[PDB]
């Protein structure tokens, strides 16, 4: 075989190394390695439970908001606090708007240059490019004039001899399949995406106090003061401003990102037949809307051996079957204790001894669910919604499939979603459905305030003795997140984060079973082992976040 | 179509929030930053190249632009156990940073992690995380703290280096005075409430819902230098933690953010 | 495609700056206001129709939407010499206003001129200009003062009427508390400088160039109710007169703006 | 034969009545009337000269900034103050950005519905509309998809039965000549204009402290504190923000407003042969760039009997020839003193006695220059620049003419500019050239601050005895503005504003000569005397502002 290393993997969050053995141009075995650790679990220990969320939010700034929200949910779980419904609406709007920005940036700024060749875009006929989209999109910024302006910006950059972020990209690689015209379309959309994601984060900022790293949470609810008639607080004028940004997201999401997802799939049909990482999938329900931390707008569940028809629904963040199943192992990770650990009893004891193919090779732990490897994130999330018979999800997928069918003459079956492109599709479906979440929760907030409920915060009490345990689940952009807090004598005695990229990127486990990234790469063709674009395509479909994975 | 000033950005123990701040910027926007303002010669979050290709980009830039590039670092640098808590291309990040620093025209620590250790160096400090200045004792590191700072605290620093040929005026922590020259509490719009003894006691109480001072909720404005009350965030108007209803946590300021509890009271001068 | 709430806008002795405030609004933008939020049944600055046709529109709308429309007036109403200082279609504007007021669901005086007389009633008051409340003594007039106000002080008042079916809470001058409930000086970010005796003495001096308090330049913040320091202007962030370097002139507040000199000192409570 | 009244004239600033005698289907005689007065000159009397600008800025909120700037310039004239160059750069940026907003809103929100039929736009083919602009514009928002979205908004408004500001418009009038497609183009641009004008006013706001009604001026300079390194003042970050908005204006101005101007001319070529208001024109130089209130970027001058070749240049705001020529009469105005008055000796004593065709019929005074009626504003301005041989103005006019030529196969000569459409063209040319003013003055400010000049303000002294006369000239959006201040014993003893719409809108003068509005209407064909659209088309071309005209 030949042995390659990809280090650093770029266009992810954080520090990733991927190694592959290649046999006759086909990946036979792979290793995923998170190469940076901070010890954020140990840093937060021995503090007041109320302080955790501000600290652990810094696990990641790409998936900002997520660890903050999981941490307060964990403390509320431990303390048995029911969050005020207004606090849930506000948390929900933040998470949905955040995730909109996140997914858009992943598709365009992080992933598009795996599939798109900017050199080829310079050869495009901008008018032919525009005409290709007639009857496929109603987006208002697909004109030949827009595309020519974009083409000229690329031309100018190439001409400068200072290619910067585009230098030494995979231009003319044999796995680049788009015609010039579609390459130019995608670059134009890449630039337009930046405005849409900016608007999404204006929503986040107006409730969170800023982004990155929101500052409006509390164990017990939120710090936003609801008062329609108050100066300097969350009044009707402020809410109207929030709404003005919510309303700006939908057109790009539906007429650009959704469409490009189908267009990419149409030109790369082999990528429906590789990059399967697992046969089990997990998601948690999300966006609670009652006064008791439930009544979620999105459903969760567990699929085993790819069988949607027999999946197990999860409708509560207190589900004992979900809680009891989760363990992590450090057999092949740089920690001391190797046997599977339930997170309330987890340790994180560093034991770096360098790279070994058969020993320890990552700072990521290996999570299992009742002993099995599981993929999390948008593929899981979409499949669970389909298994639930959620019509909104079916319908949205069907819209992507209809565009794909128009371009290719072919449909897509669910079997084909267990793939690199299926994973990308799941993420797009999520982004689309989140726009209805935003409308729904903004309307719910306005209605509730109108009824006279301005409550936002229930002040916790924390017993100064005794030992008690909580867990906060969250369906993050990259999948199921859980923070596990043990409180003893009023302070955090254990804190364990089990993060979605931990599930997907973790190394071989206690039984030497292979997790999603590593499994997904088996079978990948590598045309040029010096430039393994095909490996990076599949890895990027998981939206790696290694600050998240490792913490 | 002139040549643009080169920038090399290396991430150490970074959460990526400091890069992400750029995606909220408006003057310049990130797309205008990279196409018009600078040539971003190395940035692992955005670069098309990976692996051996992106390492070639770094080496080629370090040579072509020796003496000319701005080096930017986010995240802390872990010294414990000979640097192994952050390894890129098989080498400790401190070695990549020291190498890139040799040829830098200017060096910037963006964010509290690189400016003073930040969250990653807090508590028991599992990895022996330190600041950029600590690893580059012979260099003047410009510190732009915050977790993350408003991106224009960085962008206007870079623009001053480009436009006028030198760094902006700095305080004695090498922070730009235009952004960090004053305590938040010495330029906070809730100071009248402070002065009158008008305080929120809990989130959602009547004083809170009238926009009163957040001192008794643990506001660290009295002991944190920054521009959060004036420049604020995201360029929409009115958006910073205190205006949204939550105390300043002191994330800019060493010994405050990530050390004091949210609800611990600040010292007032 | 639902029906939208009707609005009748009548200008008296107006400078048009109150209408122009709408062209800076963002939530809603003026195009979304007129296409989505309301039906602007009469507004002489924007209407296609003129002359006989536009007077037809007004009469049709007063009849069709009797009891349902919001009436808005900018400018003062001149009573001297029997109303002849403002004549539209050959008749005193006071008559047009009284007629429209008869069938209004709500009546708003936008700007200091309609709210309390404003600049048009200052000095010797050449035209006997008075406020909208003065010409409508039996009606509750909602006052949205400023010269002009932030347009959202008006737009969120209208939105509260539409969305929740009643006006927002009002103070004892019938001004919405969300916008006018507090003195500017009781929520001003330069209060710390006031408290420390850190004052600009002249524009361009050292204190001025460090963003100190403008009391000694004539700032009327201590005697002016408003939201200028928090909501500010134009939704760009950081833009209101004091932040730009100039004292508040008291344009919101009767007896302050257009009465006191720019550099005359305010009384402090 | 018959007599009509148009009252109110809408889609102007303020309160205007127009009366016309119609004979044999053509206007034979017209009256222009300003029907509202406030007495702003009297309100500002007896105050400290330094206070005037904040009061008299309220003459007008459409042309906000202008009276504030004119007022400080008048006090500076009286007191012999040389304004710091940085204060000039800031004043200039404000005026240029304001004027950009002003002209855009005039062409679209105030004037387009004279020429554009929204009902006809509903019948357009959006694809044909887009195709019509190929090789005429490079604007990126002329796609069929954009135009379809716009058409659907019109459709929905009409379907609602609530036409609001579009109700009872001149839809189907025989003088409406655009094809459905061009109607739809115009309405799309109307909506797009609102974004561009908002950006222009963001420039104004960041230096003025808000708009409408800036608050950054002073007798002696500006209140902006320049300190690149200062927190809370005008630093490099703030300057960069200003620049980000300046840069957003050009494309719409050049690729939409400029082009639409040529398109309207191409479809309405008879409107190049009517609406001549005067044979004399006046403009003042504007945008001073030296330390002594001079070195203007735009030239000024006086044209007599339409002879560009023998015009008199005006290069100074202290030019005694300009100062001594200006008088106003109230013979046909509702004031007591009727003989021509130089403004330093002006009175404004109300003397309302009702309407008489041959007596008094307006609150507007009648200005003359050495006894002659004069047109001011963009037509004057353009013609003076052409007379000066300003290449920038030649070149910009030529661009408009080249589009007109491509559309019609005909050219435009300077003789055809003395017309309703010529006036419109002058305005467009101004707006275009103002974008280079903004770039120039931004750069000048950055450069000057870099040389270590942060000076902004010279404190005035005002002698407690003596009588001092000052005049502040400004080339406003609607033409030459002048404020005339007399100081006696330390206070304002006389204040007289002579405003551009006074020149144009003023009634018959001391010699019963006819001013521009009234002159321009003679010969106007009126197809339907009950719906005199053609009259309003010519009146709008002057961009009336009656709060300005009357004050
Ligand atoms: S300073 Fe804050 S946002 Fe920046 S890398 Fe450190 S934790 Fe992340
Ligand atoms: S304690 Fe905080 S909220 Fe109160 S005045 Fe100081 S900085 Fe502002
Ligand atoms: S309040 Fe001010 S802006 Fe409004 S009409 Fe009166 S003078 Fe004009
Ligand atoms: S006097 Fe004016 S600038 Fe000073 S604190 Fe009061 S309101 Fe603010
Ligand atoms: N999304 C996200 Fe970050 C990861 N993996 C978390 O949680
Ligand atoms: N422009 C403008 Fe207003 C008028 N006429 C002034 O000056
Ligand atoms: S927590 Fe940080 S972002 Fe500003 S408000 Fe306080 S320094
Ligand atoms: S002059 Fe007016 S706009 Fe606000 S800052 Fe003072 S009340
Ligand atoms: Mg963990
Ligand atoms: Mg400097
Ligand atoms: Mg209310
Ligand atoms: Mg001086
Ligand atoms: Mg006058
Ligand atoms: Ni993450
Ligand atoms: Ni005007």
């Amino acid at each position: 075989s030949q042995r390659i290393t990809i280090d650093p993997v770029t266009r992810i969050e954080g520090h990733l190394r991927i190694d592959c053995e290649i046999e006759n141009g086909v990946v036979s075995k792979a290793w995923a390695s998170g190469t940076m650790w901070r010890g954020m679990e140990e840093i937060v220990k021995n503090r007041d439970p109320r302080d955790a969320w501000m600290i652990v939010q810094r696990i990641c700034g790409v998936c900002t908001t997520t660890h903050a929200l999981s941490s307060v949910r964990a403390a509320e779980s431990a303390l048995n606090i029911d969050v005020p419904v207004n606090a849930q609406y506000i948390r929900n709007i933040i998470l949905a708007a955040h995730t909109t920005h996140d997914h858009i940036v992943h598709f365009y700024q992080l992933s598009a240059l795996d599939w798109v060749d900017i050199t080829s875009a310079l050869q495009a006929d901008p008018t032919k490019a525009s005409e290709m989209l007639k009857g496929v999109s109603t987006w208002h910024l697909n004109s030949p004039e827009e595309f020519t302006k974009v083409q000229n910006k690329i031309k100018d950059l190439v001409a400068s001899g200072q290619l910067g972020i585009f230098a030494n990209g995979y231009w003319g690689h044999p796995a680049m399949k788009l015609p010039p015209e579609v390459n130019l379309i995608a670059v134009a959309h890449y630039l337009q995406a930046l405005e849409c994601q900016r608007d999404a984060n204006r929503v986040v900022a107006l409730l969170g106090g800023k982004t990155p790293h929101i500052q409006n949470l509390a164990v017990g609810g939120v710090a936003n003061p609801i008062n329609l008639d108050g100066l300097g607080v969350l009044n009707l004028e402020r809410l109207m401003y929030i709404k003005s940004f919510i309303d700006k997201l939908s057109d790009f999401v539906e007429q650009v990102y959704k469409v490009d997802t189908a267009v990419i799939a149409a030109f790369y049909p082999e990528w429906l037949t590789r990059g399967k990482g697992a046969v089990n999938y997990l998601s948690v329900p999300e966006f609670p809307t009652d006064s008791k931390n439930g009544s979620f707008l999105f459903p969760g569940g567990y699929i085993e051996n790819a069988d949607l028809s027999s999946y197990r629904p999860i409708t509560s963040h207190s589900d004992e079957y979900l809680i009891k199943g989760i363990q992590e192992s450090a057999k092949h990770s740089w920690y001391k204790d190797e046997a599977p650990q339930a997170p309330w009893e987890g340790t994180t004891i560093p034991a770096y001894d360098g790279w070994s193919d058969d020993g320890k090779y990552s700072w990521v732990k290996s999570p299992t669910f009742y002993g099995k490897t599981v993929e999390v994130g948008p593929l899981a999330n979409m499949l669970v919604k389909l298994a639930a018979g959620r019509e909104s999800t079916q319908n949205k997928l069907n819209e992507i499939v209809a565009i794909y069918q128009k371009l290719t003459g072919n449909t897509l079956e669910v079997a084909q979603l267990h793939s690199t492109l299926g994973r990308i599709i799941g993420r797009t479906v999520h982004c689309c459905e989140l726009q209805d979440i935003l409308q729904n929760q903004y309307s719910a907030l306005i209605t509730n305030i109108g009824k006279g409920d301005h409550t936002t915060f229930v002040k916790p009490n924390i017993p100064a003795t005794g030992e008690f345990k909580g867990v906060g689940f969250l369906e993050a952009p990259r999948g199921m997140l859980s923070h596990w807090m043990v409180i003893k004598d009023g302070i955090i005695s254990n804190y364990q984060a089990v993060v979605p990229s931990t599930w997907n990127s973790g190394p071989r486990n206690f039984n030497d079973d292979v997790g999603p990234y590593e499994q997904s790469l088996v079978g990948t063709p590598v045309a040029d082992p010096n430039k393994p674009l095909e490996v990076v395509r599949t890895i990027h479909s998981f939206d790696p976040c290694m600050a998240c994975a490792v913490h | 179509n002139p040549q643009r000033p080169p920038v090399i950005w290396i991430g150490a123990q970074e959460c990526t929030g400091c890069t992400e701040s750029l995606l909220r910027a408006t003057h310049p926007t990130v797309e205008n930053l990279v196409l018009e303002t600078i040539s971003l010669e190395y940035h692992e979050v955005l670069s098309a190249a990976f692996g051996h290709q992106v390492e070639e980009n770094k080496h080629n830039a370090l040579e072509k632009y020796k003496g000319q590039y701005v080096l930017v670092v986010d995240g802390s640098i872990p010294l414990k156990d000979n640097g192994i808590y952050c390894m890129v291309a098989g080498e400790p990040i401190v070695d990549h940073i020291r190498k890139a620093a040799e040829g830098a025209a200017a060096i910037i620590a963006i964010g509290s992690c690189s400016a003073w250790g930040g969250v990653a160096a807090a508590g028991v400090n599992p990895t022996g995380a330190v600041s950029l200045q600590e690893v580059l004792p012979g260099k003047t590191v410009i510190n732009i703290p915050g977790c993350p700072p408003n991106p224009h605290n960085f962008l206007a620093t870079v623009a001053h280096i480009i436009t006028y040929g030198k760094p902006p005026k700095l305080d004695d922590k090498n922070r730009p005075t235009f952004a960090y020259g004053r305590l938040i509490h010495e330029h906070c719009e809730r100071r009248p409430h402070f002065d009158a003894g008008r305080f929120a006691k809990e989130f959602g109480d009547e004083g809170h819902r009238e926009g009163w001072c957040l001192y008794h909720l643990g506001c660290k404005g009295p002991e944190t230098y920054g521009n959060c009350s004036t420049l604020q965030f995201c360029d929409v108007g009115g958006v910073w933690p205190v205006a949204i209803g939550h105390p300043c946590y002191g994330c800019n300021e060493e010994g405050i953010g990530f050390h004091k509890g949210i609800h611990q009271l600040a010292n007032v001068e």
